[PDB]
């Protein structure tokens, strides 16, 4: 869907656990966002890369810095 | 930040404050200059006389501390204990291998000539020395100390353990007959006797006369209240001294923690001089007073209170500290441990629940970290915009809403008037 | 903006008010004219005879200050105290590295003979010299100053400390024996002695006669309440002097701060005359009173109160100041501090939290600023139409909501009726 | 409270003056260490002028 | 009755019931008002004098 980066919303990303024995977090954009407007409201563009959209997307459940220290991010 | 300009006329202002700086006094430093703790016991003349001077002095509410010191010396003079190991504290060797030692083998002298006159006495008194009288004179260290009405529970306590030998008697009166033993804790010789007795019986715990400790026991780690709250915080969180330390989130508290944990002070030693640094005159400004560590005290007691402490309610609220920052750090910590019980199976018959196969799945979250690691919680807190959550607030509310009968200027009153609304 | 015109008449008017020209007296300007502090004591009577008039003078309520001042000199003539460094205040070299010096080593002169009372004498006491009497004369300096319903509490600890010498006794009356020593603080010479003792023993901290400071310690910075309030604000916020200065947002407060921080007054150095400016008579109008810094006083205490200060409740609400704007400035400062606890890891066992830069913008910023940079908060408040937010008002409502039993014309009472509607 | 004066008019004038003083605080930086705030050009904008002076 | 005690003795003159019924007469005597005003005006010039009290 629109915009340019919203097509990748269904495809997931994986981040490697920083601690030895933990499960890798599988996450997607359509999971961090409800529709389309929320993404553009928080500060989203179509020119964004899939990662840069996901990293911005870590703000739905308010869980970026917590993931930052727990995952390869 | 050094130079501050005023924007209006471009004049330089130098902000300054009055210097309030009294450097703390460590126990080890005493033995850097002196090698002996002097016990100026002065007069040592006739136990039968001293017995009479003391007995009427307590009844008439007028007893010289010199007479009391001399009586106590002569009564405990002969107490002996045989050592198994060596005894040393802060370099100073007390005993060797298999020596037979008395309580007063901690340096004795004589001083100023000037024995207080007769005053009040009676020869009618028999030989009830080792029986009850010296224990009474040691037990009134505890009684003449408390500000709150607890002397009507402490003086009453000196009757169960007092009458183990003979009959029942109490000398000081009810109302104004209390200020007489209040002053004693200012005569540095008396405090040295109480500390010595205690230190002696903490070593020789198996001795027959170890019950003299029923009067002297509160002399130990008195003046080390800050260490007690640190210990209390470990016990109520269930964490190690090392883990608790990782949860310091305020610079003031860290400064205080470094002060308390200075190397070479024999704090974790089994039989040292340090649990009595003030009473032995080793120090005049204890590094381990709550007063010299105000921020830690507040931070520690509040955390303990939000964790259901039965001590913290009445803990004195200090002044001149950063309450707002301390409160938030205390809450976060309290909430961390209160949310993370970390329940695990301890015993099995053949089957146990396994967690090493699953701890975190995909997406199923929007909840706080399940451990008690500072790093994960600091990460979580910054995601929460560094402001406590409604749930953090309701937790604190529930922790304080049920406590009644709070006194002024306490951690309990502060928490209730901060979280119950 | 000088000439004012009346519209209807087209006539000039000159708005004007009565002059107010009461300048403050800076400590340094005293030594700029007079290079020695005068102390007029008459020694005509012996130690024994001077002891007689006071003993009965406190009981009867009829005591001459001349007799007290002479007795205090004759009982404190001790030249005890060896200096290890140079002691100089405002270019006055009173001591060097070698001298064994005492009190009264400033400038000593004699008062004219003609003491008319010399009545009601008693030759009973002889050994009550350097024990309990002179220390009680200094202690009544504390009791006389406080006009609060607190006469017994200031006579509780200013009497029990004297019992450690010989006998447990008190002289002044219960009801009418409270107005007699209020005359004492008016006498120029007695106050010079009280400050001289306390200054001397502040230098010689470890000297065994430093116990005199009890009742004498309240003379230090006694007039400098404006320095205290500033000190208290730094501790309550945890910010430096320099940074607390930058959160001054009112012109009247800024003028007052400049007044207080005038270079060359020895405020920051320890052993100086300045903490006792009025007592020594170096000044007659102190720049560090909280009535000469009314706006700073109000803004200081209010901010401290909103930050949970235990002492700001009963602080003085000054007259004739710009309340409204001082309140907004205080509320903003308090709100910035209390919503931004700069919680950070202080200790670790391998891992720690780090977030120097990871903050993303782009409407990702509705919330107030993170931190305590006044420039940023002045930016945020500008965006808030210079008008306090529902959240700012809620913070304040929560802050004062639980205050109970407040007094009239206090900063606690103002804040409560301002923020709890 | 004085007699024989026009209470209603003096009240309105007093209310307006106090409201004017109360709404607009002093509020300006007085001291700085490195950086300082200013706004002598930025007044409003803006049309969000549904607000007092 | 505290400023008069600064000099020599503590002495009190007026009574309880008719204590205030004798001072309000003084304000009517124009010479007395001229005395207290001239004194206050004098020490307003010479504040550093010891009789300023």
């Amino acid at each position: 869907a629109v915009s340019d980066v919203w097509s990748l919303s269904k495809t997931s990303m994986t981040f490697q656990p920083k601690k030895a024995s933990l499960q890798p977090l599988t996450i997607s954009l359509d999971e961090l966002f409800s529709s389309r407007g929320e993404f553009i409201s928080v500060g989203g563009n179509g020119r964004m890369s899939h990662k840069e959209a996901i990293l911005l997307g870590l703000r739905y459940k308010k869980l970026y810095n917590q993931a930052r220290v727990k995952y390869s991010l | 930040s050094v130079t501050v300009k005023r924007i209006i006329d471009n004049t330089v202002i130098v902000p300054k404050l009055p210097a309030n700086e009294d450097p703390v006094e460590y126990p080890a430093d005493y033995f850097r200059k002196s090698k002996e703790i002097p016990l100026y016991i002065n007069t040592t003349k006739s136990l039968s006389d001293l017995r009479g001077y003391v007995y009427q002095g307590l009844k008439s509410g007028n007893v010289s501390i010199i007479h009391v010191n001399s009586y106590l010396y002569g009564a405990l003079k002969d107490i002996r204990g045989k050592l198994d190991k060596d005894w040393s504290s802060f370099g100073i060797n007390i005993g060797k291998a298999g020596d037979t030692i008395g309580i007063f083998d901690l340096v004795s002298l004589k001083a100023l000539d000037g024995v207080l006159p007769d005053g009040v006495s009676d020869a009618s008194r028999t030989s009830a020395d080792d029986k009850w009288l010296p224990l009474y004179l040691l037990g009134l260290y505890r009684v003449g100390r408390t500000q709150m009405p607890e002397y009507r529970k402490k003086l009453m306590d000196g009757l169960t353990n007092q009458c183990k030998m003979i009959n029942e008697q109490f000398e000081p009166l009810v109302p104004e007959g209390r200020d007489i033993f209040d002053v004693w804790g200012n005569d540095s010789n008396y405090t040295k006797i109480v500390a010595a007795v205690d230190m002696f019986f903490h070593m020789f715990k198996k001795h027959e006369c170890a019950s003299f400790r029923y009067g002297t026991i509160v002399s130990r780690f008195k003046d080390c209240a800050a260490l007690a709250t640190f210990g209390h915080l470990c016990k109520i969180t269930g964490m190690s001294t090392e883990d608790v330390t990782t949860w310091i989130l305020n610079r003031e508290v860290a400064d205080e923690m470094v002060q308390m944990m200075l190397p070479g002070q024999e704090i974790d030693k089994a039989d040292s001089y340090m649990p009595y640094l003030i009473d032995f005159g080793l120090s005049s400004k204890s590094p381990y007073w709550s007063v010299k560590n105000p921020a830690f005290h507040f931070w520690g007691q509040l955390t303990a209170l939000l964790l259901r402490s039965t001590r913290a309610r009445n803990a004195r609220q200090p002044d001149d500290i950063e309450y707002t920052s301390l409160t938030t750090a205390g809450l976060l910590y309290a909430y961390a441990v209160g949310s993370s019980a970390d329940l695990a199976q301890q015993f099995c018959v053949g089957d146990n629940k396994y967690t090493p196969d699953d701890s975190t799945g995909g997406l199923t979250t929007n909840a706080p970290p399940q451990g008690r690691d500072v790093v994960e919680w600091l990460g979580w807190f910054e995601d929460q915009n560094r402001k406590p959550t409604p749930d953090m607030m309701q937790y604190a509310k529930r922790a304080v809403m049920s406590l009644q009968g709070l006194r002024e200027k306490t951690i309990g009153k502060y928490a209730k008037s901060e979280f119950d609304k």
